């Protein structure tokens, strides 16, 4: 049965009321019938008696007040493991490549705690990119994080593609690609590049594109990271490519405004550092397996100084800061040797 | 400590009978009128994003569904409305006339003819708000869109299905460059759409005159939302033009849409938001201003021939469609750091 | 303080009471509602974040000897909006509205000396000239005036005290 | 017709009959949960800076003592908590 | 209506050398004088009044919106002592009057200019300061219970400016030619009110304090003044 009713609908935020006994937990998931289509909701806050404020995982159009809502008594859970290789999926783990059902054997929840301090591992095996400025000024280890910092149109996507070619083909293991707020054209280009390279069958793709509602883009990364963690806990060494971390924080800002959180500096959410930390700490290499991570980060206006680029600097092992000025002069890659470095140097 | 539209005669009605009868959930009453925003009491079945019919022939869009209130924005001259008027919710989302017969016409954002050349000969109606083709339904852009300007066509190529920003300060030639790009498609097989947001009407008359001197007008649709029209019409004007562009894209033809001053759309959505008392953000813009332009521009796509066959139910085989977007943005003395430009 | 949010409920309840003429009965119903709000165990409950339905029905079970159709439904509306603490003020404004409708007023008479019945009689007659309403005089004895009588028709005040005359003279100089 | 003392005693009687009891001054219930901050109704004797004990051997700190609630911050994973917990 | 509008290329010569060469203004169009405090946007308009009245025969309307009373008094006596007053209609809403007067005085002047247009004539409409009209709305806005926008402005600023600007226009029955002084606060040409005013004009002459301080009058900046007619 369905035990709750919608009481308000404001943009991506849906208010749902339940009897005071059965109130869903934070980050639980709810389901409602919007016209002919099933819409998934994720619980963000418990406020007052019997009411939960929730975020829609699809288009809000067509929702009425008084619609019945059902409390699925668990977080959003996605298919993980070998059945995801070669497939494109959305935030909910549904198939968007039109090749049929995923056929998984296990489903994991996208909200989970980070590895314990006791469980971390230290190793410094160097990796070779074949790219002079990167190998010279910012050598990579295996299992570390690599940030590619840049504003609009400076080479983050080209560098990520060249790095995918050079590292992935030699990797001899699985990989995960997460497209967070990525252009649909570039997602199609990458998919066709991977199938023409005949490497698609070792890569799992999760896409949440720019046009999607804030809920989808917000939780897409956690989906891809959950897949990467499934491969890690099997004991494997995996590559995790995240196409832009900035729009995770930006979807968080759009959501935060309507959640009733009081605004913070530069218009950001109060929870910016907390949200970033809860994401980045999961991306590590443990005593059982290794995740190697390459992340692009958009720096607004090339400022490099506003809170989102500032907070993300702390988490990364290797830092490559592409500069508009070098690119404008016509030199590629646009890496600034005076601001780029790796803790492997 | 504040009231919430709990007022005397409504409370007396509820005192007489708390579980007031079902009556019709289809209808309600205006309780407030101000600045083009109305608050409606009732409308238990109004869906978010639905059209509400008003006395005369006028409509409003339900944007806030709250606890026993609907906030709606009026799509026209509002000042004639009054408290206590009855309103009825339709079943309808906003839809606009669409078809080949719109070429050479000047229309408002509701698709009503504004040039005075008589009624339209459209090909049915299309929803103003729609979802873009998915990742697997795209195709890579490889065909050119020839602008005719040496600098652009050499150094900054534009292809079928690309989204190319034109950005600069006031009086820098943005409008002229875009409209010359329309004129160069006069004999190119690409249909052109020019949507003008917040501009003064005589400027639109002047550019239509230049488009009529050259042969380009017979190949283009002009969609107009002048500075005197309500913010709802300006805010919805880009999406109606996109809905007209998608007609050619989904049927295996090429179209070029020129959104003009997408910034003068953002101001409009801000006006609606702050009048609807939603939480403000940076430069007082609404938080969800990125989502507005993001779900408008992602409609500009090139779609593979299998999508065109699936959509046209096999009537058109083996041809890709395309919609190319050329948004225009105005900078305050060139500062890219501003919220909408970034 | 609920002075501004009490007005709609006071007015609507009074109009409904008038249509069905049982104004005195409605005032009893509201008095009962205001006294239950002051209870030590209830004033804790009313501040808790219970859903309006459960909270209301607990209050309704406690609120015996009210009319289900009308009074208890006023309770339902106030519970929905989370305003049950407005009852001690809705009662006062309902009583004010009744006094206005019944064209009857209550005024205070204050003096250092206990007033003789003839003084009170002439006061009532004069006040009924000044005020269209009939007047109920309330006798208060306070040595402050030192002499004379202070007339207090609510906000409208006529001062007839020697001390007032004296401290008015002190500022003339 | 009844007097104030009469009505007061009848109110206390019927409140007793239908079991609307009050909290104990050292106990309360969570009434809201959001972003690691929890709102508690009750705890009349809680002092600012005091440690509030949660289920599962978890802790919180009394930071915002208010007229009708105690705003407290969870010193650990907060997502388990629910409106209605003692 | 858009169907009722009209266009003309006819150059209307103005005596001032800089305005005509850099920013030619055509009959039936809109001209805007942008400048900070005390840079000459009133005096320039008086020279335009003198020079344009040489070759114009019809009626004219003048709207004094939130400006000095003395400027209007001096103007009125100049008009009456030269016997040209018989052809000018004046509305005054000057800066000492409460916000409602200063807000609605502009609309009144447009009503009169539109009458003389709709009789089929051609009309000259001078607006003493259009900035005050938006500022009066700012002064009233917060009291109406509306959340502030951008730099403390009313959220409906663009529509308030547009709804007035779109009816001061030419039609197939007659034409209105208009000069509008546009005060810019704190010399900030990027402020939202001047910024949105730029889009509503055909010829925009931008005055600058740096040039006035050098003695150079009329202090037009040739690198920012522009016209649709050039
Ligand atoms: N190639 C060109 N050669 C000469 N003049 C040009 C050229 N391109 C544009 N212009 C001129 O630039 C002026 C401004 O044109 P336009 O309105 O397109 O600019 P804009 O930057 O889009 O301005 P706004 O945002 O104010 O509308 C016009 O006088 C136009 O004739
Ligand atoms: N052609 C000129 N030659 C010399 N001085 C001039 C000239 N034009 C303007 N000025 C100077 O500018 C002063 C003010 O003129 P005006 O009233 O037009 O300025 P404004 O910028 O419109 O000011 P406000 O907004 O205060 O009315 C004059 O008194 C004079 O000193
Ligand atoms: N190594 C490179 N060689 C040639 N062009 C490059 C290179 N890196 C970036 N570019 C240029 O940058 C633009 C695309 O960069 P992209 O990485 O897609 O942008 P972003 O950095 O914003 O993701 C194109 O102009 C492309 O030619
Ligand atoms: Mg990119
Ligand atoms: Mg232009
Ligand atoms: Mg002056």
């Amino acid at each position: 049965m369905a035990t709750g009713k919608i009481v308000q609908v404001i943009g991506a935020v849906v208010d749902v009321e339940f009897p005071q006994d059965a109130v869903p937990r934070v980050y639980d998931a709810l389901e409602v019938q919007n016209g002919n289509e099933r819409l998934v909701l994720e619980v963000q806050q418990q406020l007052g008696g019997g009411i939960v404020r929730t975020i829609a995982m699809g288009s809000s159009d067509g929702l009425r007040r008084g619609l019945d809502v059902k409390d699925l008594e668990h977080p959003i859970e996605v298919p993980v493991g070998k059945a995801t290789l070669g497939r494109i999926m959305n935030v909910l783990g549904e198939p968007v490549d039109m090749k049929g059902e995923i056929g998984e054997e296990e489903r994991w929840a996208i909200h989970r705690a980070a590895p314990s301090y006791e469980e971390l591992s230290n190793s410094q095996e160097l990796l070779e990119t074949g790219i002079k400025v990167i190998d010279l000024m910012a050598p990579f280890a295996k299992g570390g994080k690599v940030g590619l910092f840049g504003g609009a149109g400076v080479g983050k996507t080209v560098n990520m593609m060249e790095l995918i070619r050079n590292i992935a083909i030699e990797h001899s293991g699985y990989s995960v690609f997460a497209g967070v707020g990525e252009r649909t054209r570039e997602g199609n280009d990458f998919y066709h590049e991977m199938t023409d390279s005949n490497v698609i069958d070792k890569v799992s793709l999760v896409y949440g594109q720019m046009n999607e509602p804030p809920g989808n883009r917000l939780r897409v990364a956690l989906t891809g990271l959950t897949m990467a963690e499934k491969f890690r806990d099997e004991g494997r060494d995996v590559l995790l490519f995240v196409d832009n971390i900035y729009r995770y924080t930006l979807a968080g800002t759009e959501v935060s405004a309507l959640l009733g959180r009081m605004p913070s500096a530069v218009g950001y959410q109060p929870t910016l550092a907390e949200e970033m930390g809860v994401l980045q700490e999961r991306i590590t290499s443990t005593k059982t397996g290794s995740i190697t991570s390459v992340q692009a980060v958009y720096v607004p206006a090339d400022d490099l100084t506003d809170p989102s680029p500032a907070t993300t600097f702390a988490h990364l092992d290797a830092t490559v800061v592409l500069s508009r000025q070098i690119a404008s002069l016509g030199i590629y890659p646009a890496v600034d040797p005076l601001d780029s470095t790796s803790r492997q140097l | 400590q504040l009231n919430s539209t709990e007022i005397s005669e409504l409370i007396k009605q509820r005192i007489a009978q708390f579980n007031v009868v079902s009556e019709a959930h289809n209808e309600g009453t205006i309780v407030s009128v101000s600045d083009g925003v109305i608050r409606i009491h009732g409308l238990a079945d109004a869906m978010q994003g639905e059209m509400i019919s008003l006395p005369g022939n006028r409509y409003a869009i339900a944007l806030n569904l709250e606890r026993d209130s609907v906030g709606a924005v009026v799509m026209g001259p509002y000042a004639d409305l009054a408290e206590g008027m009855k309103v009825k919710a339709t079943g309808r989302i906003l839809e606009v006339p669409v078809g080949r017969g719109l070429l050479g016409r000047v229309v408002n954002t509701l698709g009503a003819p504004i040039d005075g050349k008589g009624p339209l000969d459209h090909d049915g109606f299309s929803a103003v708000e729609a979802i873009a083709p998915g990742v697997i339904e795209r195709q890579s852009v490889d065909q050119p869109v020839q602008t005719g300007y040496k600098a652009v066509d050499s150094m900054i190529p534009i292809g079928r299905g690309q989204r190319e920003l034109i950005i600069g300060d006031r009086q820098t030639g943005k409008t002229a460059l875009a409209i010359d790009a329309i004129i160069n498609q006069r004999d190119s097989g690409i249909k052109a759409i020019y949507v003008a947001i917040g501009q003064k009407a005589s400027t639109i008359s002047n550019v239509v005159r230049k488009l009529e001197e050259h042969g380009a007008l017979a190949n283009t649709i002009v969609v107009v939302a002048t500075a005197s029209e309500s913010a709802a019409l300006q805010y919805l004007a880009p999406y109606a033009g996109a809905a007209m562009g998608e007609y050619f894209r989904d049927r295996g033809e090429d179209a070029l849409i020129i959104y003009d001053d997408l910034s003068k759309q953002a101001v409009a959505y801000r006006q609606i938001s702050l009048l609807l008392r939603r939480p403000p953000g940076r430069e007082a813009f609404p938080g969800d201003v990125f989502y507005l332009h993001s779900r408008l521009l992602e409609r500009a796509a090139r779609v593979n021939a299998e999508y065109v066959e699936a959509f046209t139910k096999g009537e058109v085989k083996g041809k890709t469609g395309s919609l190319t977007a050329l948004p225009i943005i105005e900078t305050q003395a060139g500062d890219v750091s501003a919220f909408v430009p970034t | 303080e609920f002075i501004t949010v009490a007005r709609p409920y006071a007015k609507a309840a009074f109009d409904f009471a008038v249509e069905h003429q049982s104004v005195e009965r409605w005032q009893d119903m509201l008095a009962f509602a205001a006294e239950v709000t002051k209870n030590e165990q209830m004033a804790e409950l009313l501040s808790g974040a219970l859903a309006p339905e459960t909270l209301a029905e607990s209050f309704i079970a406690v609120a015996g000897e009210q009319l289900d159709e009308n009074g208890q439904n006023l309770i339902r509306v106030m519970a929905e909006n989370g305003r049950l603490n407005a009852l001690p003020d809705v009662l006062e404004q309902f009583i004010h509205l009744r006094a206005v409708s019944e064209a009857t007023a209550e005024v205070d008479v204050i003096s250092a000396a206990a007033l003789s019945e003839q003084q009170l009689a002439k006061i009532s007659a004069a006040m009924e000239k000044r005020l269209s309403r009939k007047v109920k005089l309330n006798a208060k004895i306070d040595k402050s005036v030192m002499a004379g009588v202070i007339i207090r028709a609510g906000d409208m005040v006529i001062d007839g005290s020697v001390r007032g005359r004296l401290e008015r003279l002190a500022d003339v100089l």
